[PDB]
DNA sequence: CTGGAGAATCCCGGTGCCGAGGCCGCTCAATTGGTCGTAGACAGCTCTAGCACCGCTTAAACGCACGTACGCGCTGTCCCCCGCGTTTTAACCGCCAAGGGGATTACTCCCTAGTCTCCAGGCACGTGTCAGATATATACATCCTGT
DNA sequence: ACAGGATGTATATATCTGACACGTGCCTGGAGACTAGGGAGTAATCCCCTTGGCGGTTAAAACGCGGGGGACAGCGCGTACGTGCGTTTAAGCGGTGCTAGAGCTGTCTACGACCAATTGAGCGGCCTCGGCACCGGGATTCTCCAG
């Protein structure tokens, strides 16, 4: 009887959280029915790419556990994500490990 | 009350965060030169977030002030919001 | 609304069944969530003053999703979420 | 023995882009923060979390301008970093 | 597997 | 709503009696107060969020004109607008 | 007797179109009586020293209508407004006249 | 006609040397023009898929000027002087 | 006969050309260059003529800002021509690459 | 350049412990169910303005040749910065205490939305006319190759 | 350098012309007046957490020194780019003509706000325990100069 309507749509975000966040969000005078669906499908889709790149740098560094420099590493490693987060500072992020190829030793 | 405190910003430290930067070798007269730029940064930022206490009748500047004197500047931040 | 950390629980779950989160790696996330949605709902906003409307529907979101998200992000949220709309209002 | 100089430089940009800590002694940091918004409004308070904020803000600000002051140096056939290339690369940044 | 068509990577394993 | 001209146009022949303004001009000046607007109007509601409220006042547009304009631009505007409000309520 | 509260307030901006524009706006649920009095203070304070100075620069050129070089040139030559339009580009506004001193002779 | 191949010769070696005497330039290499016409090609790229799609959403066959602003204004670029 | 030295025509342009206001694309290429590019999004698309017009002058002034900070990074290295370095290098300062 | 060389990063196992992670109540927010009413879809129509084509100017692009000034490679100098060691400063930690001020709750009033009537400001649309553009001649301030 | 020849560039006058400024009618949006109700002011709590101080450990900053590598100035080659002339290609007017579609108006209806009654999903709290961390111990791995 309940029969949630995140559950309809067959996602994972709260749809009738999203709706309450778009109507007292000052955005329009109305909120149509499908827009909390449609965008709650798209905040899920991408969580669900971080947090797929993040998972691969844990494992990567033979880890469980993601902490936040696996986050700067996934995020970064990308050119469609990097461009989204282009002016994002991240909490304890560090730095993509890059030096210049001129500054190395020759021969 | 506090006196000339941009010399706490260290020498060492200052070269701690251009091998971050990737450089290699540093000149002399930077030590002195980048004391200047937080001196610039961080009088545009802790401007707009003292005007967000002072707006919100408080006294302590919490940490969302920060952050959205950070990302009014185009510096949004992640991990205290 | 306090969090999202829940759901972003349950997707970490879903994808890598093994793997965990720390609390600051959580509440990166949680910042992310948030950038994201005041990013499209404050620029599908936009498009209804440009339309003299007053309703933000699917379609006011799949043309601000586009504006937003570059390259292949576009072509599969906008499949992702067209998806969703098709199974909410079958059932 | 001794080293060459630079391979030792070379290893601290092997480490420091490898760790995420921060750079800067944290109470010195504070004393900074607090003299700067002494100027704006006399007898302000902090919480802690708020000057953590502005500790990885203008770490990470910094450290943005030294990876392109450093392609301002290489640039300019060098290796040294000068107080010409900040000026420069602030500079076509807008700032 | 869950979600390997909705994803996208092509290009390349790194 | 259609322009601002007409009013732009009386503040011309009050700083200037004697100079003019092209269309042109005139196009650009209409545009630039549209901004302004926006850039205050817009951000000054972000300030009702970040304090739960629900009314925009003159103290919410008042620190949002310190958060805009740089410098001295602050430090007259500010004095302009509450000569304003001071002269509103007594008369 | 109409009074309209721009002369109510000694104003010359419309209050009653900025409280429209504020309400038929969506930035929030309510909208105080001395906000758009406060609002039209402001747009007018900075449409004057705009006007100040393009007033000027058509003064400079022996002209008097003002033409959109003269706006170009009216914020460039102020550095709080240059802040203010940094991000700005204004349409048959050119560029000031600024020559590197390297390239000069000799 | 219809497909109409290879306009981005249109922006000729002149044209490219008057905007770079705004800048205040005086001497130009010979590579510049080639890397300028990539330039361009792809800021007009980034501008015209967001007015498109502005249009599209409107349901218009046509393109209006204030799509362009609103391109524009999007990028951190506002037009003054068309609306 | 009379010749100007290599660079007095090139300074005298720079002050010509700083001073005036005009468009300085020829208007009917780049009014084909549009549609050019329009094609790859949409077929069969309209423009009215104050949008074209809108994007010569947003273009031509950020090719403007372009020359006016090549020029800066070609100074610096001390240098007076324009190598296709110097538009590499500011615009990946500016984060466009 | 090879070679031990010392130094250093890597892999190894072992404590071990604090922070993820999964329980638990439970309550406030989401759901169901109706019900207005209006925003919006839709058809129809007007007519603007955008596309297409015409020729005919002529300005501007193009191509070419020439000389030269700048890029660039090279060399040499030196000095300024790196590396290393020793000594000194104070960050850091843990602990403690005090109270300011954030946070919450009641309470009440004054302020603002809302409605209706009313009307004058400011639109659209006109129309003269002067600022400005263009042209032409003059005077002048250039560059510059000679001497 | 001087000089004057030469080339632009500024200056003054004259003459169009079409866009600006002004006027007018009208109309619809702002003002006036009033009511209702709730948002926000205000006082009064609590109690978290920020500030302040202290002592000890020790890591990190500071200082000095020596050396060599890099910045930099100088020099020379030579070639790629400016200048300019002649040729050629379209841009640019301007004029005509067509119709697509933008804009507007008028219905009408489905969709969303609103409401009330009703749970259960999600928050907070409280647990445990194991992932990761630190420690120690070799183990390879570059770096280095003396050959």
């Amino acid at each position: 009887k309940a029969k949630t309507r995140s559950s309809r749509a067959g996602l994972q975000f709260p749809v009738g959280r999203v709706h309450r966040l778009l109507r007292k969000g000052n955005y329009s005078e109305r909120v149509g029915a499908g827009a909390p669906v449609y965008l709650a499908a798209v905040l899920e889709y991408l969580t669900a790419e971080i947090l797929e790149l993040a998972g691969n740098a844990a494992r990567d560094n033979k880890k469980t556990r993601i902490i936040p420099r696996h986050l700067q590493l996934a995020i970064r490693n990308d050119e469609e994500l990097n461009k989204l987060l282009g002016r994002v500072t991240i909490a304890q992020g560090g730095v993509l490990p890059n030096i210049q190829a001129v500054l190395l030793p020759k021969c | 009350v506090l006196r000339d405190n941009i010399q706490g910003i260290t020498k060492p430290a200052i070269r701690r965060l251009a091998r971050r930067g990737g450089v290699k070798r540093i000149s002399g007269l930077i030590y002195e030169e980048t004391r200047g730029v937080l001196k610039v940064f961080l009088e545009n930022v802790i401007r707009d977030a003292v005007t967000y206490t002072e707006h919100a009748k408080r006294k302590t500047v919490t940490a969302m002030d920060v952050v959205y004197a950070l990302k009014r500047q185009g510096r949004t931040l992640y991990g205290f919001g | 609304k306090e969090s999202y950390s829940v759901y972003v629980y349950k997707v970490l779950k879903q994808v890598h069944p093994d793997t965990g989160i720390s609390s600051k790696a959580m509440g990166i996330m949680n910042s992310f969530v948030n950038d994201i949605f005041e990013r499209i709902a404050g620029e599908a906003s936009r498009l209804a003053h440009y339309n003299k409307r007053s309703t933000i529907t699917s379609r006011e979101i799949q043309t601000a999703v586009r504006l937003l998200l570059p390259g292949e992000l576009a072509k599969h949220a906008v499949s992702e979420g067209t998806k969703a709309v098709t199974k909410y209002t079958s059932a | 023995h001794r080293y060459r100089p630079g391979t030792v430089a070379l290893r601290e940009i092997r480490r420091y882009q490898k760790s995420t800590e921060l750079l800067i002694r944290k109470l010195p940091f504070q004393r900074l923060v607090r003299e700067i918004a002494q100027d704006f409004k006399t007898d302000l308070r902090f919480q802690s979390s708020a000057v953590m904020a502005l500790q990885e803000a203008s770490e990470a600000y910094l450290v943005g301008l030294f990876e392109d002051t450093n392609l301002s140096a290489i640039h300019a056939k060098r290796v040294t970093i000068m107080p010409k290339d900040i000026q420069l690369a602030r500079r076509i940044r807008g700032e | 597997h869950a979600w390997t068509h909705r994803l996208r990577e092509r290009k390349q394993l790194v």
